[PDB]
């Protein structure tokens, strides 16, 4: 029902596309980089607020917040996400579609606001079960907590 | 030929074999992942005579 | 029968060649980088859609899709791939020919659409058998699943 799109800052002309629920929500092209004032547009928070403004205009209820390093796409207690992909434009390291199911402890988003859960699954390196980890905002840690239901 | 329990493991006899199941779960004769053998896997010890 | 060509974005003038079935399918040269509008052409998705347009025109049935970070070359239930190489132009880290047989868990493609299997083989570091891993699209993980036949 929730979701996170991390943002990490641009790199001079790529497309930033966030698919929610099938539609082509929230397109933006970083500029050419020729004029010197276009270096402002690779700021991560400016890019986050523009992507969130596109997000609020192109979805109906869908309360999203501009965090420290994310946008927090929520579904309004009815429908779900049901499809969640993000054409990065650069390689995998520009904006990250991250959900409640990261597959290691290293791949885990930087802020991920206070009430958030991640089912860490596998990594297929150690004979290990699948454990759940919660973030805390006062103390920036990742401790282990319960299951959901 | 027989059903027998041995250290949380359901077990069968066979033509010459002994086939013990997984530790926690009785009705399972396969390891959880053949990557990272995890000490609870079913065992197939043929009786060497 | 299937196949994946990852794309990761250009770097100012190299050849991008995708051999399918022996022929020299899908050539493209990234431009010189002199004019400032050529920075658009190192976008990964623009490069992916151009490579897929070349792919559709230079193969007969061969349904290919422009994914998040790949193109997904399929054979139409008759013939097979039978030869699959990709002249990168840069080093190994520009576009990756990846198949159902990656040789570690680290080398494993980023998106690899929902129904996809990889036979992880070896790495010759641990005394380990060869295990199969499937991707999931709703939850972006890599869990282990069965064999094929």
């Amino acid at each position: 029902q929730d979701g996170l799109i991390n943002v990490r800052g641009g790199q001079y002309g790529r497309e930033l596309i966030v698919h929610i629920n099938g539609k082509d929500v929230a397109k933006y092209k970083i500029p050419d980089g020729s004029q010197p004032e276009h270096v402002n547009n690779t700021d991560a928070q400016w890019l986050a607020e523009e992507l969130a403004k596109q997000m609020r205009t192109n979805l109906s209820d869908w309360t999203v917040n501009v965090g420290q390093g994310f946008i927090h796409v929520t579904a309004p207690s009815g429908q779900q996400i049901d499809s969640f992909t993000t054409k990065d434009g650069y390689a995998d390291q520009l904006i990250n579609p991250v959900t409640h199911y990261a597959q290691s402890f290293s791949k885990l988003p930087p802020n991920a606001p206070n009430g958030y859960m991640v089912k860490i699954v596998g990594d297929a390196s150690k004979s290990a079960d699948q454990y759940y980890v919660r973030y805390d905002a006062e103390r920036k840690v990742w401790t282990e907590t319960l299951g959901w239901n | 030929n027989d059903v027998f329990f041995f250290r949380n493991r359901l077990g069968f006899l066979s033509g010459e074999n002994i086939i013990l199941s997984r530790t926690a779960k009785y009705f399972n004769f396969y390891p959880a992942s053949i990557a990272n053998l995890s000490d609870d896997d079913p065992i197939d010890v043929a009786v060497s005579t």
